């Protein structure tokens, strides 16, 4: 969550 | 200043959506030289992802104006100079992140999960440099991205479950690197499809972590359908 | 530098959503001392509205954290200091806009529409100062906002149609000033309802301008229902 | 439009 956002996911 | 005050400022910066401030606080937490907890590593990454992200997105809009203005020389010059100012910030920020990675974060990482998270970051930031790379550095930059990614990916395959968000996020980004930067949809598809199948095959996990992993798997599937027409 | 290059940079800044840059370009266009065309006045205002707007919104989130943290002294101090840094930028920006208004924009305004637009701006920026005003200046600041508004509003009532977006936008903001800053819902309602009825009663206008005026009238109605419970 | 945005409308 914090982690999903922190992972800087490409599109 | 005090590490914990700096961290509290980073969280207030974040709630205020002031990511440049947030990055500056987390950068100077990092530079005190102790290993970051998870929370702190997440705050650092969130901050810089937003800081570099605002510039990449500005860079895109303006590059694209600069292309459409060939060859009205004076207009194009306006767009090109603005593009370069944006690129000037983009590079400084990537350099900063990459220097933090090299001096503090990757050196201090004491668990596999951290190693992978940070090597993935290193791949990401070299990748952002590649997006805007001048022809004469491009090659070295692209090699730097791909090796950091490849190293992260090998560690994650030995040390983490296929469904871990970090490892999936890394498979997502590495596969986007192959498509967008290396122009190998083949490589990209086989990477993404591979990570997605490996995670399915394991699939067990709890109700929250089950979501994060599913959300990232959805992104891998999305890119997969896209890239296969 | 050249006025027209500066204006082109402002538009590129705008497409990039880089409002601080956009403001800096339009500020220095203004400071060359010639009257702005409509387009330029719109670019100036759009830029500073976004620059001050990001800070007001950050200021709100953080003030509110600062309130919820009474009286954990160390946490509250973190929030308060961050709040003050934001407020420090907010004031500098309002001061800059107000100085531009006084030295260049309101002095040069050669038509009624411009006068009204700029006096409305002056009301708005003193109002933003009032939102965050230290008890010992508040009164003078609030008087400065209300007079600029009142002056704009009198000119607009003599010189512009009730359905003009500028005049309606001004009635909207002046009435929000009365509610939020002066805590007179009475005054605010009678102002808004009055502007809305005056515009209906005129209502003629074309298909686009008919939209802008309708959109602003919708905002006046919305606030009206809200404020009357 | 440009004008609506430029008018810095309150909520």
């Amino acid at each position: 969550q914090g982690l999903l956002d922190a992972l800087d996911l490409a599109s | 200043m005090d590490k914990n005050e700096l961290v509290q400022k980073a969280k207030l910066a974040e709630q205020a959506e002031r990511y440049d401030d947030m990055a500056a606080c987390m950068k100077s937490v990092t530079e005190q030289g102790a290993e970051l907890s998870n929370e702190e590593r997440n705050l650092l990454s969130v901050a810089y992802k937003n800081v570099v992200g605002a510039r990449r997105s500005s860079w895109r809009v303006v590059s694209s104006i600069e292309q459409k203005t060939e060859g009205a020389e004076k207009k194009q010059q306006m767009a090109r100079e603005y593009r370069e100012k944006i690129e000037t910030e983009l590079r400084d920020i990537c350099n900063d992140v990459l220097s933090l990675l090299e001096k503090f974060l990757i050196p201090n990482a004491s668990q596999a999960e951290s190693k992978v998270f940070y090597l993935k970051m290193k791949g990401d930031y070299y990748r952002y440099l590649a997006e805007v790379a001048a022809g004469d550095d491009k090659k070295g930059i692209v090699d730097q991205s791909q090796q950091a990614y490849q190293e992260a990916f090998e560690i994650s395959k030995k040390e983490m479950q296929p469904t871990h968000p970090i490892r999936l996020g890394l498979a997502l980004n590495f596969s986007v690197f192959y498509y967008e930067i290396l122009n190998s949809p083949e490589k990209a598809c086989s990477l993404a499809k591979t990570a997605f199948d490996e995670a399915i095959a394991e699939l067990t996990l709890s109700e929250e972590s089950y979501k994060d992993s599913t959300l990232i798997m959805q992104l891998l599937r999305d890119n997969l359908t896209l890239w296969t027409s």
